[PDB]
């Protein structure tokens, strides 16, 4: 077993290297930036005369004024007296120069007149701005149609992937405006167009975005936010954090940041060598289900992370110029989604690798016996669950038919099922159950407790003990041949 | 609200009338920290300090 | 082959399930809950917080009759609150009355019990607990009408009730109330003036019914207040919704076809059973599935007979909907509806259990079934001993804590309390204070002996049986 031992050692070393690379991918110097972007950027008081939070809006006019003040303040950096002070000089890397050229904030309107009011309700309910919906989306921009900020068109300039959240996917029907220089039209002209009430009865949700522009590696970071306009004024906000940078590396300190990862991928190439030889030569269509519960997914376990890294490093760095020049503004339709998908894939791969290492940490006899015990009885253990669920559903149906009229716990079938599960875990009421039916009420409870607990909770452990003892005896009889 | 409690239930308890053997007068030592405390901004009612 | 019987059983199960889902309907629970909130939770008066659920005196009961009862029985659908251009979720109980409610009382006679002669110079009146032989059948007070004259059960079309304390007969002193509030209140006030609830009264029933006019289901309401011989008041209630109007749309006509199919299936099962019992293995009751189909057949026959009886008695309800000058006696309909619901639930449970016969195909399920069937005699034999010890402990608890706990007030209550103790749902705050000695000893010995010894033995029996069955089934294979 010298070759097997060497292969196991090599696999363990490769897994350790992959785990080290995954940990390095979560390097430092980003927690502080994320905290600054989440607690200071897009979240700060408008001035020193108010105590409201960023998302503490309660009135339409107050919300509009606070949003205008926050946009005016955040579009420019601090004083930082260390330059000629041309236009909002920035000397920090903490959510300060979070402007990145011309901004693009949209405001989707709320359709009015979803349904007719009651006939007897005359001159009472005439204008009714319906909730934000995409099935009845209406193009309702400002009356003075002039410029890009006075239009209501499709999502050709929205750049949104999907929401699939509380209501529906995000709707791009709105007015996408542009921001001039900091001291040109972004310091004392936000409210100059107050004739058209932005926070009127004809708005649904305001979508805004904020970049970083304060990162050494290409300054590639932009987050988004959406504040739903309530029917009574104010705005309820929802957003996330998207702090990141490029994948630029300096050989002085970051020479091996990802150089070995390709070598780690070479290990997968080694698994490729046995990939086409362990199936078409020996054990054809045999070790696929009863033994390949983890070997099959091991080959493609790290493929997702490598593909994500390749697509995010060698495919997005070409267009990372970010040359705004007050005339260009690229959105974050794909950057945020790609970052979220890469983070999720990395977390899933890390969890899978940890599970696989714990399985490989079972080189001792006890953990190997435990792993073998639960694998030799999976079919029986799953088969017993069928009988358990059949009896459980029969009792649930009986309880629903009997007590499903006068007891709040058995009002509906799901309530009956949840009540029975709670009864299993020592949460019996028995107060209204007994009084709902003096006969056939206690009978149900007593028979349920007796049968379920004793018989089935003992069948479970009987199966487990039988398979465990069988594994122990099988390993014991192997000695002294 | 500390002052009404102290005036109602504490002072009649420490002094009393032939009751409550005290064995030493009470004290009210306090720490200052010499900084104005910032009121908690509204939100999810964070349970931190 | 068994495939045909499998198909027939699945068809029967589908028919039964669709019939039960159809008859279950919906929003009946909400109607019952709104009835309970309207008639039980509201205070008797704005100056008191005592609702009907917490009655504690005769004067409180009198206050309830003119209070929460009337304020909630006569068009309490008043949309005087902030209703949104229509009746809100709470207010959907216009609840037109079906005639007049009825009030009735049951009382005993002075001298039903004999006081000792030693105290005879100090006490003059002795009223016994309620019993048929000790009931009073004499006029009292202003003996002028039906409220002060005894009427037999036959003349009143009554029946037993089986209340909380005793089982009350159908006779008693009764009064038929009126239609309008301002005259029913006057009648009740006249009843209160000339004292109607003396020391000899033992029970009081109030009965009425409603239709709600918009969801098409009647509702029968009964309220009982019983005064024990030891002083006090014990209230109880019964709300039963009914739906006998079963021909409105095309949906409920499908249920007639389902009932016809069920009748055909029951006839087929009956004829199959009677043919197989005779020719093949007379007295074949050795097996389990042989003794399980008989139960299903009998229960289904009882259910269809009860349904036929209900359908026949439906006509007794419809002939007076525009007449509101007589008390509608709907008690039998509600009782038989409850019986039908219980029978249907039990037969559905047994039909679902019968499915275990068919899932015995592969080795795993067959092995599990064989293990389950092998550990049946041993489990019953040990359950005999387990229940002997359980009943001994329950009787000891009944004798010790039977008067001052309320969880061990009755023997069945002791059994259910012990079963809940196995679940760890004990209070133990009242057990210790009821008896400082012999109280904790009960709890400690019961917990220790019960859990450790008896649960371990129950587990061990099944474990040994499963091991033996697996070993036997492994040995019988690869040895021929
Ligand atoms: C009850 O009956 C006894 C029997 O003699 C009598 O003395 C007593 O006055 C009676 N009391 C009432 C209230 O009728
Ligand atoms: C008793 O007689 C009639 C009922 O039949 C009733 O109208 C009358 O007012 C009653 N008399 C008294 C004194 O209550
Ligand atoms: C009892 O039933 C008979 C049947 O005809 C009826 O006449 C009588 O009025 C009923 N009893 C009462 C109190 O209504
Ligand atoms: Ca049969």
């Amino acid at each position: 077993l010298k070759s097997v031992l060497r292969e196991l050692v090599t696999y363990l070393l490769f897994l350790i290297v992959l785990c080290i690379l995954t940990y390095g991918m979560m390097s430092s110097n980003v927690y502080y930036y994320t905290r600054m972007m989440s607690q200071l950027f897009l979240d700060t008081p408008v001035s020193k005369t108010e105590k409201t939070n960023f998302k503490t809006l309660s009135s339409m006019e107050d919300f509009w004024k606070f949003t205008e003040g926050s946009l005016l303040d955040g579009l420019y950096w601090k004083m930082q007296p260390s330059n000629q002070t041309e236009a909002d000089n920035r000397s920090f890397i903490f959510y300060e120069n979070l402007l990145l050229g011309v901004p693009r904030i949209r405001q989707l309107r709320v359709r009015n007149g979803s349904c007719s009011i009651p006939q007897d309700l005359r001159d009472e309910i005439k204008e009714c701005y319906d909730v934000y919906s995409v099935s009845s989306e209406d193009r309702a921009p400002f009356g003075p149609r002039n410029g890009t900020a006075w239009i209501y068109t499709s999502e050709k300039d929205l750049n949104g992937s999907s929401h699939w959240g509380i209501i529906a996917t995000y709707s791009g029907a709105g007015y996408y405006l542009d921001l001039s220089r900091t001291r040109e039209e972004t310091a004392a002209q936000v409210a100059s167009l107050k004739k058209n009430v932005w926070l009127d009865r004809g708005t649904r949700a305001t979508f805004i975005d904020f970049s970083v522009y304060n990162a050494n590696i290409n300054l590639f970071c932009v987050v988004r936010l959406l504040v739903e306009f309530p029917a009574t004024g104010g705005v309820i906000p929802s957003w996330q954090f998207q702090p990141l940078k490029l994948i630029r590396y300096v050989t002085t300190f970051d020479f091996f940041l990802a150089a070995c990862e390709i070598i780690f991928c070479f290990f997968i190439f080694y698994y490729v060598v046995e990939e086409i030889l362990e199936i078409r030569i020996h054990k054809l269509h045999y070790f696929r289900s009863f033994w390949n519960c983890l070997d099959v997914v091991i080959v493609v376990l790290s493929v997702v992370a490598i593909g994500i890294n390749i697509y995010r490093t060698s495919n997005v760095e070409v267009l990372l110029q970010f040359l705004e020049d007050q005339n260009t503004f690229p959105n974050f339709e794909h950057l945020a989604y790609w970052q979220i998908q890469f983070n999720n894939i990395a977390a899933v791969t890390v969890f899978f690798v940890w599970i696989k290492l714990f399985k490989f940490i079972n080189f001792n006899r006890t953990m190997s016996q435990l792993s073998t015990t639960m694998s030799r009885c999976a079919k029986d253990l799953f088969g017993f669950a069928i009988m358990f669920f059949i009896i459980f559903l029969a009792y649930a149906q009986l309880a629903y038919l009997v007590f499903g009229t006068q007891v709040d716990d058995f009002s509906t079938f799901q309530e009956c099922i949840f009540t029975q599960f709670r009864i299993i875990l020592g949460d019996i009421n028995f107060a209204e159950i007994e009084e709902a039916n003096r006969v056939l009420g206690p009978i149900y409870f007593t028979t349920f407790v007796f049968f379920m607990f004793f018989i089935l909770l003992n069948m479970f452990l009987a199966i487990i003990n039988d398979t465990y003892s069988e594994v122990k005896s099988d390993l014991a009889q192997q000695k002294a041949e | 609200e500390l002052w009404p409690w102290m005036a109602h239930v504490l002072l009649p308890y420490v002094h009393g009338n032939q009751s409550s053997p005290e064995l030493g007068p009470p004290r009210l030592r306090q720490v200052r920290l010499q900084e104005a405390l910032y009121p908690d901004p509204p939100g999810p009612r964070v349970h931190t300090c």
